[PDB]
DNA sequence: GGCCCCCCCGGC
């Protein structure tokens, strides 16, 4: 890095080094903890979506087990270096069948993104894992299961990131805001939750946004309306009304008030249509094919909406195919 | 294999084909007396079944079996040759032949050929399958039309599923190499399209015919590019604006006054060829690309042999302009 | 200039830079008042490489604060050959560079060529890995140990080293065959560069691979001896002494079972 | 310049000449003076301003000096293939930043790290991006990733996590019309009243389009040489809107509902050039917003439009898509 | 800290073919042909963590007694297998003179052969037929169909089936009595349960259990080992209502972390296997979701585009 | 020993 870490973005300035420091993710913790305390640490396979803190706590169990020099301890290996048939047959069966250079220890390889790896160094990797097992150990941190060969799978012991609770949010929020002097209303903590479907890096890049919008940190408050200002999100008052007028109004007091809800805060369509769709989630529906239409409906016009298109013709489709499914219900 | 194409007539075939249950009975029965272990004839002919006419294979099979069972009867016979079963990709030909059986889509045939056997039947070789099934879906006697279905909707409905696995073939084979759409491929442009039309084949089996008909249309549009950049100096128009509008005006000027003037138009035709910087070459491709009621290959074949040949000593006899330098 | 060394022949720094070129590919140099230090650790962080320069392999030599130059060795083996064989080379760095100017002037003409290498931010750190008391050392000529090693690749990608009384052995195990060398120590008065010296406190045995030892042979070009260093739980160590600095392979011992 | 188009010689230059993306520039503008720029996805449609506001940060962030030695720019025009990105990519951003001479670090802030501007993010493969992901984190103190994309589906989700987002809204006639006038007071443009607001309506979110359409009417004006004010007639045909008078007939001989007339008045209008997508989208203003037709009319017309727009934004024939439009519509 | 241990995976790996278990058949045979000698050609097939490699490894080492280390020649896929290594390195080993006892023959086992190229496997025939008075060949292998049909022509056929419950758990047993581990009976249901018949599965989660919370029961195992999501999405495409599909759906597969396309997928897998539904309709359904497939791989990877895949699958099969 | 070039799979 360059100068200090408070030039870092926050993303990468708050990420954690030991393990006490990772958040959600208490009996993956724990279990590792007690693996490295008594010395029976077996293969490891980190499965989970992004943002969990994988890498993190891998690094974190890394620092824990070798110390302050456990760069040069292990053999880190990820999507950005070349990871072939080659690699594997020379530089990964050296490491695993070399002793240790600085001090004494077993040999760490973790092989980060292996989901991107070729189906030949996979099946390579096997007669590897299983001949050094002995003085090497091998962690492979995934986002799609799909992507390994059943034969890795079978070799390595699952852990599963879950997203990240609430309350740990929370936490690291409150942690946050400690070390950078702000403050945080409950409104704006409830929106930050709720739109962060459980990936820290998104909070972490919200609330840097809002921090840098604030006219002074020093003594302003940041709301939800400071949020949705920042991200471009519609506030939930606005689905409520879009929503209202769209099932009880006519089509042309409809039409207007969904262009002027967009038009006063340039609001985007396929967040009003994740919005309805979550509050619509939630309707006592009496009928099936009402919500089958619905769903069908609006996986096509987001699909149609992903490719690009004539933006009003999508609003009127969407108005449209909900007028209809809740024609059915009578 | 085409592999093998040069050896096509330099060498003496001999073909040996898999050896009868019958012919080999006395030699496995001496096998088992020499070896002491029971083995009951009537069950040997399952053998080469489980082994297909090969003798190594049932040797081994023995060799291994009579290290612990010393009896071979009707009792055993059934594990044996299930766990002993060869398995072998089928050709193309068997593979259309196989999935185009209204057998194996019935209620029963479906509990012992399941889908996971058909897509593994089409991915044994799935360069091929799509093809052989695309051309001979429309030569069956169907057998498991539904109550009421006609055959040409379920010739439609197959064509419309093999449009969509076109389809998904052409995105997998895209930039991305989205090549775990594989196995959809197989339901979209085999298995769902055979299941339509499965019955009895009307006829013999014909290898697909689109491989020879895009290599022609490849040679075509080569020929019809080489045709439009010699004539593109004079004209304004593209390939196939020329192909659909220039080609027959440009007849009534190439073709026609061989067959009124007879030997006498030859100066307008190489006068014509020089404007537009044509050659003989160019001559026969062009008249080559008609199609329909206006086929020339007749009109050109009557043509007096004199006439061919002053126009060809003509052509030969002066120099002509080049469009393009070394092309 | 913050940094000027003046190297006597470019030759001088391009033969050190070769010696050690095909096992590392990133290189970091610490330029302090002493001298010029590198450490560099191969992909597969089974082989480290770490080179000493003293003042008095230069000409003239200033260096006011201590620099880190991080550097990728091909890129500098590229400018070095850009560069002529009979050519003053001078190495010339700013405060907190971006990048390293490699001068080459002929006295004979008047032509200049001033390259121009940008920086690697490589942090990093020493640990000045080298243990007190090995358990067994010996010198001997570096060409035998070349010849020894290049004889026993063939057969094997493996080299045992057993060290004990009054005796070396290099032992290969293939799948064509098996061979073995024994060299005991002896002291030569007439032709002392071809003595072998061994001193030992307790018998050591030892395997490596043989690619490792094969790129380490190669820095035979810069001294006539070579210095092993072997110790039980500690990397084995072979040196080759310069005109004034040296340069040490630490290879870690494959592991036993 | 006087050599250059109007689109390009109005390209924004710093960050104030920013007009209805203020959410995003306030934040950028803070970075100046915070030094922790993160790692950016802009996004959004056509024509918002995202490349001209990266290059105008970069500009105040470093200055003319230093621009060309501190990005590293590469955009669909490049290869951008697997090998690329974990070759060139990871060089650059690995390498240490270069060394600011004192006037800069006078007159610039000169921020220390450098940026790499990965324009049309959208058109590179997946496997190619799945190979940035250690690349920003392990080297974001020295260097910072900028992403520029028109559909934010095209990124995989862990680079869009690992960016922070930036949506870049339309420019209408409520929130661009400033910088509009602004040109064509600087040029010189005579216009009648709303003649500026109906160019930016028929842009529909598009500001290169609506100063494309300008510069056209403006020329036309200049050649005419009479003086008079450009009128919206002029702007509309410039635009290839299609006259009302067509409309109406179109959707008279819609309800006439006889497929023969239909097909024959197609066949005819078809004659003129008219862009499909604009007859589309003009008929679905006058059918929503006309008031004498019922729920479930509008309820099938809505889907049929949307339909239709879909199918054409697949690059097929016009003629054919027109004609089943108006044929389905002349039998709801 | 940095004393590892030995996993139970290796501490525990069976040494002598009567501590393998599952295919008794083969195994007695195995046995028999090592006592009596005379090993013929061999290729063994099965799914991973059944216990092939073991029992090659066993049997080898039993026949050649102290001669194992000059009488195996052993590469796998880990190893260059190319057709200069086939046409050298096996050539060389074959032709070797190494005195045996007389009932005894040189081995060479190719691990993982499904991996090998064509053309060794073609140039290995005639290697593995002039000289098989001296030596012999093992191979095994995933998936039977990637060897060529003369190499199984030349080779005897050893198909492992899946490892019964009742094997898992009397192994199971025995390594906690030698462990000295303390267990309930639901705890050890539930690790075969998840095991799903790999015994190296099931030795890991029985290791992670105990090795992290001490005691066995179906709490502790489950804590840290998921049930297989092909099960959940299973009850999830045979749901009887829509409510019930969407319900399952947003608990135990998209709020648990399980990415978009690993649910396609496995959803694609699972029409592909229900023999409880009618071909038709499995391929009405494949066909769907072959559609939401494609539509993930573009880049909407979003929960509505499941919930419209499952609303449509109800809607077929209505 | 190192480029440079040509042919061939790619799902479970
Ligand atoms: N459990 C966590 N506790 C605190 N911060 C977290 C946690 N998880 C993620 N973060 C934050 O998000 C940043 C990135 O976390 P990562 O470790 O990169 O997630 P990841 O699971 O490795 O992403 P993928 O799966 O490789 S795309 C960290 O630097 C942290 O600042
Ligand atoms: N926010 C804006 N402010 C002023 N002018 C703009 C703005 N956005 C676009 N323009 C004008 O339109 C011209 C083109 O803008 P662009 O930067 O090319 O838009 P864009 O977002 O990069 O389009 P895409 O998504 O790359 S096709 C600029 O030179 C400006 O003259
Ligand atoms: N029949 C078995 N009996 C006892 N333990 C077994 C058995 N099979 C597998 N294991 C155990 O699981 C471990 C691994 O067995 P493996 O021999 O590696 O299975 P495998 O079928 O050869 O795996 P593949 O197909 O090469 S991925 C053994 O060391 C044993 O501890
Ligand atoms: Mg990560
Ligand atoms: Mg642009
Ligand atoms: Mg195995």
């Amino acid at each position: 890095e360059k100068r200090s870490k408070e030039n870092l973005p926050w993303v990468e300035k708050y990420r954690p080094e030991t393990l006490d420091e990772v958040y959600g993710q208490n009996e993956v913790i724990t279990t590792v903890r007690k693996f490295v305390d008594e010395g029976k640490l077996p293969h490891l396979l980190f499965y989970g979506p992004p943002g969990t803190g994988k890498t993190s706590t891998i690094v974190a169990l890394a620092r824990e087990i070798y110390g302050k020099n456990y760069s040069n301890m292990v053999l880190e290996l990820n999507a950005s270096d070349d990871r072939g048939i080659d690699v594997v047959r020379n530089q990964i069966k050296d490491f695993a069948s070399t002793r240790q250079i600085f001090s004494k220890g077993f040999k760490l390889i973790i092989l980060d993104e292996a989901d991107a790896m070729t189906n030949a160094a996979q099946n390579a990797l096997r007669r590897v894992i299983e001949r050094y097992t002995k003085n090497t150990r091998f962690c492979v941190l995934a986002n799609y299961a799909h992507k390994l060969t059943p034969a890795l799978l079978s070799r390595c012991t699952r852990f599963r990131f879950q997203p990240l609770p609430q309350e740990a949010i929370e936490r690291r929020i409150a942690n946050v805001l400690v070390h950078e002097k702000l403050k945080l209303s409950p409104n704006a903590e409830k929106a930050l939750i709720e739109l962060s479907n459980g990936d820290m890096r998104r909070v972490l890049n919200v609330l840097q946004s809002c921090k840098a919008t604030l006219d002074n940190p020093d003594e302003d408050e940041i709301s939800d309306d400071v949020i949705y200002e920042c991200c471009g999100a519609p506030r939930p008052s606005d689905l409520k009304a879009v929503l209202k007028s769209i099932l009880e109004d006519d089509w042309g007091t409809a039409h207007y008030t969904l262009n002027k809800v967009r038009s006063a805060k340039g609001l985007a369509l396929i967040d009003l249509i994740e919005g309805i769709v979550k509050i619509l989630e939630d309707y006592e529906l009496q009928n099936e094919e009402t919500r089958v239409h619905l769903l069908t409906k609006l996986a096509d016009i987001e699909y149609s909406i992903s490719k690009g298109g004539n933006d009003q013709i999508q609003g009127s489709a969407v108005i449209g195919a909900i007028k209809a499914s809740f024609e059915n219900e009578t | 294999l085409p592999k093998m194409r040069p050896f096509d007539r330099v060498c003496l075939d001999i073909q040996f084909r898999r050896p009868d249950a019958n012919s080999i009975k006395s030699r496995l029965m001496t096998i088992a007396i020499r070896e002491k272990f029971k083995l009951d004839p009537n069950v040997i002919d399952r053998l080469i079944q489980t082994t297909r006419g090969d003798i190594r294979q049932v040797i081994n099979l023995l060799s291994t079996i009579s290290t612990t069972t010393k009896t071979i009867n009707h009792e055993n016979i059934n594990e044996i040759s299930k766990a002993w079963e060869k398995n072998i990709a089928l050709k193309p030909f068997d593979i259309a032949h196989k999935m185009l059986d209204g057998q194996i889509y019935s209620d029963i045939g479906s509990r012992n050929f399941t889908l996971n056997d058909k897509i593994a039947l089409y991915f044994d070789d799935f360069d091929f399958t799509p093809l052989m099934i695309q051309e001979n879906y429309l030569s069956t006697r169907p057998s498991v039309l539904k109550p009421g279905q006609s055959h040409l909707e379920a010739v439609a409905e197959a064509a419309n599923c093999i449009s969509l696995g076109d389809i998904v073939e052409k995105k997998i084979r895209s930039s991305e190499q989205l090549w775990s759409l594989l196995p959809l491929h197989a339901v979209l442009s085999s298995v769902y399209p055979a299941s339509k039309v499965a019955g009895h084949m009307a006829g013999r089996i014909n290898f697909t015919a689109w491989l020879g008909q895009n290599s022609k249309s490849a040679k075509y549009y080569r020929l019809l590019q080489e045709i439009h950049y010699h004539t593109r100096l004079g004209t304004s128009t593209d390939k196939i604006g020329l192909r659909l509008d220039y080609l027959p005006t440009f007849r009534k000027r190439l073709l026609d006054p061989f067959l009124k003037q007879g030997a006498d138009a030859i100066s307008s035709v190489i006068e014509v060829m020089d404007d537009y910087y044509l050659t003989k070459e160019d001559w026969d491709s062009i008249m080559e690309f008609f199609v329909g009621p206006d086929v020339t290959t007749a009109i050109i074949k009557k043509i007096p042999a004199t006439v061919k040949s002053g126009f060809t000593r003509k052509y030969n006899s002066m120099t002509h302009p080049v469009a393009i330098y070394r092309t | 200039s913050m940094l000027e060394a003046k190297f006597e022949e470019a030759s001088l720094f391009k033969r050190i830079i070769d010696g050690f070129k095909d096992c590392v590919q990133l290189v970091n140099f610490q330029c302090k008042e002493d001298g010029i230090i590198a450490q560099a650790v191969d992909d597969s962080r089974v082989l480290l490489v770490s080179l000493e320069i003293g003042v008095e392999a230069f000409q003239e030599y200033r260096c006011d604060h201590p620099v880190t130059l991080g550097m990728d060795l091909t890129s500098l083996s590229k400018i070095l050959r850009c560069g002529n064989n009979t050519d003053t080379l001078t190495l010339i760095a700013d405060n907190t560079p971006d990048s390293i100017i490699l001068l080459f002037e002929d006295t004979k003409k008047d032509r200049i060529a001033e390259y121009s290498l940008k920086l690697m931010d490589i942090d990093a750190d020493f640990l000045k890995i080298e243990e007190l008391q090995y358990d067994s050392t010996l010198s001997l000529p570096s060409s035998e140990f070349s010849k020894i090693v290049r004889d026993l690749s063939q057969l094997s990608d493996s080299i045992n080293i057993m060290i004990t009384k009054e005796t070396i052995k290099f032992v290969a195990d293939g799948d064509i065959g098996s061979g073995s060398v024994i060299i005991k120590p002896f002291v030569d008065m007439e032709h002392p560069e071809t003595s072998i010296k061994l001193e030992m406190d307790q018998p050591v045995d030892l395997t490596f691979g043989a690619k490792y030892l094969l790129d380490i042979i190669k820095g035979s070009s810069l001294s006539d001896r070579v210095g092993i260093r072997l110790s039980s739980e500690a990397p084995a160590l072979f040196q080759f002494d310069l005109k004034s600095g040296f340069l040490q392979f630490f290879l870690a011992p494959k592991f036993n079972d | 310049l006087a050599q250059q188009p109007w689109v390009e010689k109005y390209r924004p230059k710093n960050l104030d000449e920013v007009t209805a993306q203020d959410h995003a520039v306030t934040v950028l503008k803070k970075t100046l003076k915070s030094a922790n720029l993160p790692h950016m996805l802009f996004y959004g449609p056509p024509g918002t301003g995202k490349t001209s506001t990266i290059l105008a940060l970069t500009k105040e962030l470093y200055g003319p000096d230093l621009m060309k030695s501190r990005i590293l720019e590469l955009n669909a025009s490049d290869e951008r293939g697997i090998s690329i990105v974990r070759e060139k990519v990871k060089n650059f951003a690995r390498l240490t930043v270069s060394k600011p001479s004192k006037h800069d670090l006078e007159n610039y802030p000169c921020p220390p790290y450098k940026i790499i501007i990965l324009d049309e993010a959208d058109s590179m493969t997946a496997d190619a991006q799945s190979a940035l992901r250690r690349t920003m984190e392990t080297y974001s103190g020295v260097t910072r990733f900028c992403l520029i994309c028109n559909y934010v589906t095209r990124i995989i989700d862990p680079l869009a996590s690992r960016c922070s987002k930036f949506r870049f809204k339309a420019l209408d006639a409520s929130n661009a019309i400033d910088r509009l006038r602004f040109i064509s007071e600087q040029e010189n443009v005579k216009c009648d009243d709303g003649v500026l607001e109906r160019i930016l309506d028929i842009s529909a979110g598009d500001l290169r389009r609506g100063i494309t359409l300008l510069q056209s009417a403006s020329k036309g004006a200049q050649y005419l040489g009479d003086g008079k004010n450009i009128t919206s007639t002029q702007v509309e045909e410039l635009a290839g809107v299609v006259p009302h008078d067509i409309l109406i007939e179109i959707v008279e001989k819609v309800k006439s509902g006889d497929f023969d007339e239909i097909k024959k008045y197609v066949n005819t209008f078809m004659k003129s050039g008219w862009s499909a997508a604009s007859v589309v989208n003009q008929l679905h203003e006058y059918y929503i917003t006309n008031d004498n037709f019922d729920t479930n009319f509008k309820n099938q017309i809505s889907w049929l439009l949307f339909t239709t727009d879909s199918r054409l934004n697949n690059g097929t024939n016009e003629h054919i898509q027109l004609l089943n439009l108006l044929v389905k519509i002349s039998q709801l | 800290t940095l004393s590892l241990q030995l996993p139970w995976v290796e501490k525990y790996r069976p040494q002598v073919l009567s501590d393998i278990v599952g295919n008794k058949e083969t195994i007695d045979r195995l046995q028999q042909i090592a006592k009596d000698g005379n090993m013929p050609h061999m290729i063994i097939s099965g799914m991973p963590g059944i216990g092939k490699t073991t029992s090659v490894h066993c049997l080898a080492h039993e026949l050649l007694g102290r001669s194992y280390a000059d009488g195996v020649l052993e590469l796998n896929a880990s190893d260059d297998r190319g057709i200069d290594v086939v046409r050298n390195q096996i050539k060389h080993f074959a032709q070797k003179k190494l005195h045996l006892p007389p009932g005894k023959h040189k081995i060479v086992i190719l691990d993982e052969a499904d991996s090998m190229t064509a053309g060794a496997q073609q140039a290995l025939r005639r290697t593995m037929e002039l000289y098989s008075n001296s030596t012999r060949f093992a191979f095994a292998c995933n998936q039977s169909n990637k060897i060529i049909e003369p190499l199984q022509s030349r080779c005897a056929i050893l198909r492992y089936s899946k490892l019964s419950d009742e094997d898992v758990l009397k192994r199971l047993l025995q390594i906690i009595k030698l462990e000295d581990v303390k267990y309930t009976n639901d705890g050890l249901e539930a690790i075969i349960f998840t095991a799903e018949g790999d015994m190296r599965q099931a030795i890991n989660n029985l290791q992670s259990t105990v090795a992290g919370h001490g005691l066995v029961n179906a709490d502790n195992v489950f804590k840290i080992v998921d049930s297989p999501h092909p099960l959940i999405v299973k009850k999830m495409l045979l749901a009887s209502n829509l409510e019930d599909s969407i319900q399952i759906l947003r608990t135990d597969l998209w709020k648990k972390g399980y990415s978009s396309i690993d649910i396609v997928t496995t959803s694609f897998r699972v029409t592909k296997n229900l023999a409880q539904v009618k071909e038709s309709v499995r391929l009405e359904m494949i066909k769907e979701i072959g559609l939401t497939h494609m539509r993930i791989l573009e880049g909407v990877g979003t929960y509505l585009q499941l919930a419209s895949m499952l609303a449509k699958i109800h809607k077929l099969n209505n």
